[PDB]
């Protein structure tokens, strides 16, 4: 039993983390304040669940994380919503003003201010482990906290704990919610200056989600607690091998191994199924091939390319629910003698398969119907680069003109730092071509 | 055989700590240039207020001059 | 979190008292300081704009300041006269007489540290200031002269904060005097370099609406205020209300501020309508969308098809459909494509709140900054070389101490922005 940390970072990264933290508690049978009766072992234990929560001798089991905001009204709210009493105060860490939706802010000027107070707090809770296995970091491409403020914590960790893993799930901005003409400046120099210091990172296109939300579910104009209970549903299925055990259980450390073959090429792409609302699930069972089939459209994946369109380099499913494994190998077979799936010729082709027989949970109130089965399917391929090649066009059109560069002068940082860290990723957008190249 | 394996170990350690090393290196030359550059902003921005007040002083004493006539 | 407020001279005092008197009515807080509202959404953010003083009472952080005592005992005198803080009026008694030199150099210098001692005493009882917004005009001696000294000595004791004006331009259509094309570009030219963003309340547009579009052959100051009190109503909504878009100063400058000089913008207001067509005219989202982008709703008098927008800004109010809301400006993009600038992507953005302005049940508000906006300044740039050719009424302005070289440096500042409002609106993506 290895612990893992989770550390929410800014609005977006706060406001997932409460929709995280609360299907957390449905999925273990923890209640707002934290008593889980079905715990015979008070104050301590060793249990799955363990990786995530820690135990008070009163009963309380409290998340291992850390909320971070450089404004107080984001996390005022949790500071005083439903599961006030899950978090001890010193895991709530506000600053009174914001990053102005500026990176230079986040790293610099404001940041600056809390990290060592950040750090400590994280320290405390490092402390508390037998045996800390890594970081996971929520946070938004898109506003300065959420960029400035975690770049700055990413580099500080690195030298806290060494290569301690760190993954990341990254809010990509999508202009339908989207709060700053800035966003693919921040957006960039966030991913440069974090590229070395994260073992893997999944992006999450708020583009994507909002198509889902609107097409699948039918919310005619979603909102971020619309997003957010679909993404934690996400998350919840990439940390299910962490938090619960069973047979067919496939570590995510294991499936990482497949999907990063080289440490910059390390942006899965997540494609989930089933997302169905109540009034269509009724009395419609979704079979392990439809499901599964449902992981090949591209309707599905939480980042908008194509898949079609590129190579893949890994493939793996993660199950949860009723599910058995000849149902799964008769669905891949089937799939691949159907699908555009084109593996790059230095990979083997097998996909890797886990299976968690925890079944879904639904927050009430929610949109999703409850299933009995899902799967989550987390692929390598060449075209999560389309993701990057959109965001560095922005920044070019904006760059050519210095178009509020000024902004970020004025705080501390230079026009060097905006080159270098869009080389970094044209050089990036490169290595995903060359990936894809046959060997010679 | 063993002394390579010896090798291998103190590689990794030594590579782990090269790069904890030259993060926290460059961590503190952009926090320094950063603070830097944000001063002598700022430093600049008042400069020129400043230099409105003496502008001012001596656009009243001019004032003071011509009603010397 | 909280705004300092300042109003200087006769406009500035006006405005600024109407501003207090509409947000107050939109806050549930009565004349005495008293609350006295159903929705907690007026209260959650009261605070950027009003203090708690002993009694659950809410004190505007307002500034009143002006070189004469009329206005100001008037403002005493009005509905809300009550409600300011006491302390907070900065009255001197000499006068400006229209002269932005005796606002800036001599007169409004001599009241200027009075001032600044509220503003500090305001300031100290802030837990996070944001900044700070002046209402005035730019063409009297007090608001423009004053007003932009003022901000002058504030950015040299607040370097960090924002500093936001509500700037009233001359036009002969509304006032005589003569010296307003002076003042004017003197004061232009202390904001291109002391602001971080300006509206431009244009008294040329306010008089054009009252009189073409809502037909009032005699329009009072009254009739253009409630122009510019609904406006400043419409773009501080963010600031006042939960909200997710530009809901402070700085984000609101990062939006709206590609270049640090361009920071003029157009302000816009839907809907407006005829005592005639206001039977006739339906309130839909279609229509505040088209009303809210046609020159003819602009408080600025430029025609935006005339240049390219940077940067907008769009608040609507009210009830209302926000996927239809979306899709109308998704729609007005499209159509309208090629007077936005290629080159920022992504640069209209769109809030909507829930609660309507009095009187209305959904409204519609605009903020551009657009390289048409240069069409104003050069209306005051003709205006200004017209006298200043023949050197006509200088001596006021030598008569303080000034000489000729910094009406040529104002002049020249001025030309200089129009000069860049052009340089990109002729600019490629390519
Ligand atoms: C009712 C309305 C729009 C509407 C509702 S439904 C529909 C189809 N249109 C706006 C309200 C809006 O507050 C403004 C911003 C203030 C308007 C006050 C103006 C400045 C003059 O002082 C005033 C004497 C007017 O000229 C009238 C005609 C009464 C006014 O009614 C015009 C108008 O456009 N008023
Ligand atoms: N999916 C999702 N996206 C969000 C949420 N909140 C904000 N965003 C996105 O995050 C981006 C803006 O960043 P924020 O997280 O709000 O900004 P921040 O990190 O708090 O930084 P500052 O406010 O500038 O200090 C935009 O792309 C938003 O659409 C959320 O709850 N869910
Ligand atoms: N819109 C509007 N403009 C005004 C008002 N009062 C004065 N002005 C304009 O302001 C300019 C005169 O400046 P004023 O404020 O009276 O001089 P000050 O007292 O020295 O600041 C003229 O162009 C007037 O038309 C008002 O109440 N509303
Ligand atoms: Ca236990
Ligand atoms: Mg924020
Ligand atoms: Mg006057």
């Amino acid at each position: 039993m290895r612990e893992c940390i989770s550390i929410h970072v800014g609005q977006a990264g706060v406001q997932i983390g409460n929709a995280c933290w609360e299907l957390y508690c449905l999925e273990h049978g923890i209640q707002p304040d934290g008593q889980m009766p079905s715990d015979k072992t008070i104050g301590g234990g060793d249990d799955s669940f363990n990786t995530f929560f820690s135990e008070t001798g009163a009963g309380k089991h409290v998340p291992r994380a850390v909320f971070v905001d450089l404004e107080p009204t984001v996390i005022d709210e949790v500071r005083t919503g439903t599961y006030r009493q899950l978090f001890h105060p010193e895991q709530l860490i506000t600053g009174k003003e914001d990053a102005a939706n500026n990176y230079a802010r986040g790293h610099y000027t404001i940041g600056k201010e809390i990290i060592d107070l950040v750090l400590d707090r994280i320290r405390k809770l490092a402390d508390q482990c037998t045996g800390l296995q890594g970081f996971l970091v929520f946070h938004s491409f898109g506003g300065g906290t959420g960029s400035g403020f975690t770049s700055l914590l990413m580099e500080r960790l690195s030298v806290d704990y060494g290569k301690k893993s760190k993954l990341e799930f990254s809010i990509y901005p999508a202009p339908q919610v989207s709060t700053a003409v800035v966003e693919p400046y921040n957006s960039i120099l966030t991913t440069h200056t974090t590229l070395e210091h994260s073992d893997c990172a999944f992006m999450v296109d708020n583009e994507a989600i909002y198509d889902i939300c609107r097409r699948n579910l039918d919310i005619e104009r979603p909102t971020y607690t619309n997003l957010n209970r679909l993404i934690s549903q996400i998350v919840s299925s990439i940390t299910a091998s962490l938090r619960f055990d069973g047979a067919l259980n496939v570590d995510l450390t294991e499936f990482q191994t497949n999907l990063v073959p080289y440490p910059r090429i390390h942006f899965p792409l997540a494609t989930y199924a089933p997302v169905i609302s109540a009034e269509k699930a009724y009395h419609e069972q979704l079979s392990v091939a439809e499901i599964t089939n449902a992981c090949f459209e591209p309707a599905n994946q939480m980042v908008k390319c194509d898949p079609r369109h590129g190579k893949y380099m890994a493939c793996c499913l993660l199950y949860r629910g009723d599910v058995v494994p000849k149902d799964v190998n008769a669905a891949i077979a089937t799939i691949k003698t159907k699908r555009s799936i084109q593996f790059v010729d230095w990979c083997p082709t097998g996909f890797k398969v886990g299976i968690n027989y925890q079944p879904p949970t639904v927050v009430p109130g929610g949109d999703l119907a409850k299933v009995q089965r899902a799967v989550c399917m987390l692929s390598n391929t060449t075209a999560i680069a389309e993701a990057w090649a959109r965001l560095d066009h922005k920044f070019d059109l904006m760059y050519a003109k210095r178009a509020f560069v000024h902004w970020y002068v004025g705080e501390g940082m230079e026009e060097g730092e905006f080159s270098e860290a869009r080389e970094d990723m044209a050089a990036l957008e490169k290595d995903y071509e060359e990936v894809g190249v046959d060997s010679v | 055989k063993r002394e390579h394996e010896r090798e291998v170990i103190q590689k990794a350690i030594e590579e782990n700590n090269n790069f904890i090393k030259m993060a926290k290196e460059k961590l503190a030359q952009k926090m320094e240039s950063n603070k830097e550059n944000r001063e002598a902003h700022l430093a600049a921005m008042l400069e020129r207020l400043q230099e409105k007040d003496k502008h001012a002083e001596e656009v009243r004493k001019n004032k003071e001059l011509k009603e010397e006539a | 979190r909280e705004i300092v407020h300042i109003q200087a001279g006769q406009c500035g005092n006006q405005i600024g008292a109407k501003f207090w008197e509409v947000i107050s009515d939109e806050h549930g807080i009565d004349p005495t300081g008293s609350y006295h509202g159903d929705s907690d959404l007026q209260l959650e953010r009261i605070n950027v704009y009003y203090n708690e003083a002993t009694g659950n009472k809410y004190v505007p952080r307002a500034i009143l300041v002006d070189l004469e005592p009329g206005t100001m005992d008037s403002v005493r005198s009005g509905p809300f006269g009550q409600i300011f803080r006491p302390d907070n009026f900065v009255f001197g008694q000499s006068g400006a007489g229209n002269n932005w030199a005796k606002g800036h150099y001599t007169e409004g210098a001599e009241l200027v540290d009075s001032v600044l001692d509220v503003v500090r005493k305001e300031s100290e009882s802030c837990d996070c200031l944001q900044g700070f917004q002046l209402t005035h005009s730019l063409g009297g001696g007090t608001g423009s002269g004053m007003g932009t000294l003022l901000i002058s000595k504030i950015r040299e004791e607040y370097p960090d904060r924002i500093m936001n004006t509500f700037s009233v331009m001359p036009s002969p259509k509304v006032s005589d005097t003569v010296v307003e094309p002076y003042n004017a570009t003197l004061s232009v030219h202390q904001l291109v370099e002391n602001t971080d963003e300006t509206y431009c309340i244009d008294n040329e547009a306010l008089y054009d609406i009252c009189f073409r579009t809502l037909k009032l052959t005699t329009p009072t100051y009254g009739d253009l205020n409630h122009l510019v009190s609904a406006t400043m109503s419409g773009v501080t909504t963010c600031l006042r209300f939960p909200g997710q878009l530009n809901a402070d100063l700085r984000k609101l400058a990062v939006n709206m501020v590609p270049f640090p000089r361009l920071h003029f913008f157009m302000p816009g207001f839907a809907p407006l309508t005829s005592r005639g067509s206001q039977q006739y005219r339906a309130l839909t989202v279609p229509e505040l969308t088209q009303q809210m982008f046609d020159s003819k709703n602009m408080m600025a008098a430029c025609d935006p098809r005339h240049g390219r927008y940077l940067t907008v800004a769009a608040i609507f109010r009210g009830r209302m459909s926000m996927k239809e809301v979306d899709e109308q400006m998704l729609n007005v993009q499209n159509k309208n494509s090629s007077y936005f600038v290629e080159w920022i992507p992504n640069n209209v953005k769109t809030a909507v709140c829930d609660i309507p302005p009095r009187g209305l049940k959904m409204s519609a508000t605009f903020i551009g900054n657009s390289t048409a906006i240069q069409e104003l300044f050069k209306r005051i740039s003709e205006q200004f070389t017209a006298m200043f050719r023949r050197k006509a009424f200088l001596h006021w302005y030598t008569g303080e101490g000034m000489d000729e070289m910094e009406f040529t440096e104002a002049e020249s500042n001025m030309n200089d922005l129009v000069s860049e409002y052009q340089q990109y609106q002729d600019a490629t993506a390519d």
